């Protein structure tokens, strides 16, 4: 599962079987890393209109 | 059921039969008008391709 984003840390605390997160709007914001199993918070990178 | 549009009044009309007020209410009444929406954008390249 491949995208661009800010990885940061994350208090959510995810069920053991689950290894992806979505939202209201089913978008990846949340994901398990599989070396180290710690829950990584996506936030897309700060886009914005000039 | 057959909604009821409303209690049947009959005014008690006649041709020398007025009805006038000896007292009054002040009614204070709400109105609630919707003014503006939630201004959006769209990065449309970004929607459709990233
Ligand atoms: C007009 O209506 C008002 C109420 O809207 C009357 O005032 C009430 O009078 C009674 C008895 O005199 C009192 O027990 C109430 O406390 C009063 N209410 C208020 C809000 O003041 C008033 O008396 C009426 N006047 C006439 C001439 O009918
Ligand atoms: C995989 O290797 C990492 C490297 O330290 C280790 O921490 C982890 O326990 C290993 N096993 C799994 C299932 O991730």
């Amino acid at each position: 599962l491949t995208g661009t984003g800010v990885l940061t840390e994350s208090n959510k605390k995810f069920l053991p079987f689950q290894q992806f997160g979505r939202d209201i709007a089913d978008t990846t914001d949340a994901v398990r890393d599989p070396q180290t199993l710690e829950i990584l918070d996506i936030t897309p990178c700060s886009f914005g209109g000039v | 059921y057959t909604m009821s549009l409303g209690a049947e009044n009959s005014v008690a009309y006649s041709n020398n039969s007025i009805a006038i007020p000896t007292n009054f209410t002040i009614s204070v009444t709400t109105e609630i008008l919707p003014v503006s929406m939630t201004k959006t954008s769209v990065d449309c390249t970004m929607y459709i391709c990233g």
